């Protein structure tokens, strides 16, 4: 059964950029590929219904080919809107799979994240329950990991992540991270740290603060 | 035994939705009205739905009307029943039942009844959020944080949007308890935390619950 | 079309002859049937046409009635027949119920024994108070438990649980628990069950002083 | 514009078992091969299911081939899925699509979808109790408070079963939460509660927990 080899898993570009994307069958299929846009926690859309075949009403801009085996996409000049996810597709008459999608995403030089660790305000605590934030505040590219360590113990499974894209001024990520303990299992230990590593830091960086300090 | 077995019971939130199923063995459904019922909080039935042979009528309880659907799908052996908009009096043990006879008629009793799965219809409708400060420690990072609350959004600005330069709310997470949690944040300069005093003007919309906070050193 | 039944709750003894009765606001012929349901189960026919027994059925069961007036009689009470039993208007596509009656094994009046228990310390350090009210060994089965916390009538914060008759003396026992925060449950100190029941001329109430 | 609108997506348990629907709007699926289509955590499209045209072939995926079942009713146009116990890596966003194009061919693309719905399956398959003593303050009552465990039953002794007389084990509640709970209680001689011991023997098959808890005066 075939699968999609979808190239690049993230492309990063610009206004005005003319970009390519390539997906490549693991077996051969008669053309029966077509591409899909989607924008973040979004319904994806319809591009093209065949290889080089544009859908009705899609901007005149994009563009793609097909050659039984091997695949394109192609922009002409991405607009602002154009920076979101892109998918292929091959379908057959009562099935589909799909490639890992490209992600397009607007460029900049590498951003290392400034880290900031938030206790729980008294005014949470005493409700019984302690939400411990790590802010990431600014970095580029995406792909960041942060760890929780609460007496110098490696936490695992009581945390939450999630990342704001792209933002409008720089286009910079970000990362919030939010340590879950009742009251009770928060006044058992002192130190509580996140620990952080990316693309721009050489070393991790850790942030963190005793309890009642 | 004509086993019939019922699925996607559990919890709901008034003017929430669901959808129950039935499946069976032993028999093939086609041959039988099915039907929906359920035992309201005082031990006794209603009647929900029924759906007829081949799927020519569905008729249901003025209770229900207009908000639920029947539906079925004779070639797997499966009788569903979706319920938009549920209520807190929908809040019952739902079951499948078979309308049938050792021999079939034009009009029959429900012979054959799954063991019934519970629905709960929760009255959390607009659950509103508890709302808590995260506290600055040249450039500082400060903000605001939210939990538990359903259904989204809740909204935040800071000082009544006198402050957007660096400004950052997070998308929401879906906890363990089935309600969101989300942050807003803020970068400053370090000087600036002694004379401007921050504060989030917040909403969690659903609900219309204004909440504010003032976030200072601590 | 809509149903009445009655009595909503009839006590007898074993081995007695009871009559349930169905009532239809208009005729509905003899498209009537029977149902027999115990406490956690789904509903089984008993009866239909008004009176055709189904097949395995006992005897014992009997269906009369036409128009708008219907009778379930049990000829002889058997201890698997105290249970919940509901009338059925069935028609082609469709069906309505009347609002059941419960059949229990009938003794005499017993007031409930009343216990309060307060959280435990160590349910209590985790952030979580669980009072228990315990209503033990009453009948009728028809209790009422308020909670008051200072004085202060508690609504939507509680749960009830009720058992089924007691093999033995055929009372009922009830437990309700108050579930309130560590946060929430330190703002105030009594705490108390008021409850009222058949066997009581005036309510009971249970308290302690938290702490 | 045409439009499809899935529905019952929510919070899950691993082993646990949802049901999913779409509606549709401006259009009739009596026509179209309807598709289940979802996108995980780490970002990627993968189908799901389909079901032809008069309901005639039904496929899926190799990850949910077996588990899920699809389902389909043409005469009110609504699609379903059963999902049979779930795994950790079914949590994703779900979308309906509709194989679809202008004129129709043996072979088309999605040329429309929903707005997609969430199912989050948390990884708890079952939890194990809480137990909590019933102090006792004639006759005196005494008892243990089993909570928070998942799913039922739990099954309560006392003194390993030599205790008998006089124990009320009750009916669980479901919480709010999702959890059960229930208490069992016995009431034994004011006289014996210096001497004798009493400890309730809670077990919980589900999750292979036992726990021997002591109940004394406080
Ligand atoms: C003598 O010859 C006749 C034909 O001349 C033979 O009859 C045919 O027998 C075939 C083999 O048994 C059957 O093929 C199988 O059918 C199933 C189900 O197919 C359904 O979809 C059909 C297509 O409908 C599409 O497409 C048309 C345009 O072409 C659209 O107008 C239509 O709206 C619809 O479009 C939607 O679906 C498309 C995908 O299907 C999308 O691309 C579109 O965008 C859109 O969403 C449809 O015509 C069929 O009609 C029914 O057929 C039933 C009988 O099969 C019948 O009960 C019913 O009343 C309808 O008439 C169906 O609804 C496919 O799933 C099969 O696929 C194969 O399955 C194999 C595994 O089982 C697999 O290995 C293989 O790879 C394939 O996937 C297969 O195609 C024909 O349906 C049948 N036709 C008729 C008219 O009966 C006859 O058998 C032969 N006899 C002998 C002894 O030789
Ligand atoms: C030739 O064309 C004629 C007319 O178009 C067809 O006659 C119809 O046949 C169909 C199918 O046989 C009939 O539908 C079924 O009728 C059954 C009996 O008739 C009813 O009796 C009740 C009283 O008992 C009346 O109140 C109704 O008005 C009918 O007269 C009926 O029992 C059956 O019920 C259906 O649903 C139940 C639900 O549980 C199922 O259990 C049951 O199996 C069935 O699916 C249907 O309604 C229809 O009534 C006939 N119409 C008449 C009277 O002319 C011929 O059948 C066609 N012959 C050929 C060659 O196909
Ligand atoms: C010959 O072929 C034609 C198509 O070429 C078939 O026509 C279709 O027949 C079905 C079944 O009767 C029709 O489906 C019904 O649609 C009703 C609503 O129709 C109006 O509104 C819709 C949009 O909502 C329009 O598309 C439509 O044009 C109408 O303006 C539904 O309310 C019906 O549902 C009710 O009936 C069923 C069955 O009794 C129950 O299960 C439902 O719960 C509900 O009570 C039903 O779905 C369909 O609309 C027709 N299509 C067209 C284009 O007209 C013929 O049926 C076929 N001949 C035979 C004998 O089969």
């Amino acid at each position: 059964d075939v699968v999609m080899t979808q190239s690049p898993s993230t492309l990063s570009a610009s206004v005005g950029d003319t970009i390519t994307i390539t997906c490549r069958a693991s077996q051969s299929i008669e053309t029966w590929l077509a591409w899909y846009q989607q924008k973040p926690g979004k319904a994806p859309k319809l591009l093209i219904y065949k290889a080089s075949t544009l859908k009705t009403g899609v901007p005149s801009r994009f563009s793609g080919s097909g050659s039984g085996t091997e695949f394109t996409l192609t922009i002409s000049g991405l607009q602002f809107d154009d920076f979101a996810t892109y998918h292929c597709q091959h379908y057959a008459g009562y099935s589909a799979t799909f490639g890992q999608g490209t992600r397009v995403e607007i460029k900049r030089t590498v951003a290392a994240p400034s880290v900031f660790i938030f206790p729980p305000s008294d005014e949470q605590l005493k409700s019984g329950t302690a939400s411990v934030v790590c802010l990431l505040n600014n970095f580029y590219p995406r792909e960041a990991k942060v760890q929780w360590k609460v007496d110098n113990a490696l936490q695992s499974g009581n945390s939450q992540e999630s990342v704001t894209e792209q933002d409008s001024k720089d286009s910079t990520y970000s990362l919030s991270s939010t340590l879950t303990l009742s009251k009770a299992d928060y006044e058992k230990h002192k130190v509580y740290a996140c620990e952080v590593t990316h693309q721009g830091l050489s070393s991790p960086v850790t942030k963190s603060f005793n309890r009642g300090e | 035994e004509v086993q019939l077995v019922e699925s996607g019971g559990g919890l709901v939130k008034a003017g929430g939705s669901l959808i129950l199923s039935c499946g069976v063995s032993n028999f093939r459904i086609s041959a039988h009205t099915m039907n929906w019922v359920r035992r309201v909080p005082g031990g006794g039935l209603e009647w929900v739905a029924s759906i007829s042979t081949s799927s020519t009528y569905r008729d249901y309880a003025d209770a229900v009307k207009g908000r639920f659907t029947v539906s079925r799908d004779d070639l797997e052996d499966f009788v569903y029943l979706q319920m938009h908009k549920m209520r807190v009096e929908d809040t019952a043990i739902y079951y499948c039942a078979r309308k049938g006879s050792d021999r079939l008629s034009d009009n029959d009793p429900f012979d054959a009844w799954g063991p019934g799965t519970v629905v709960t219809v929760s009255p959390a409708s607009t659950k509103g959020p508890s709302v808590f400060p995260l506290a600055p420690s040249g450039t500082a990072a400060l903000g605001c944080l939210v939990k538990d609350y359903f259904p989204e959004p809740v909204t935040v600005s800071w000082n009544s949007g006198a402050l957007t330069s660096g400004v950052h709310t997070f998308p929401a997470v879906l906890q363990s308890s089935g309600l969101y949690s989300l942050s807003s944040v803020v970068t400053v300069p370090s000087s600036s935390l002694g004379t401007q005093t921050y504060i989030c003007n917040v909403n969690h919309k659903p609900s219309n619950t204004k909440v504010d906070k003032k976030v200072e050193p601590k």
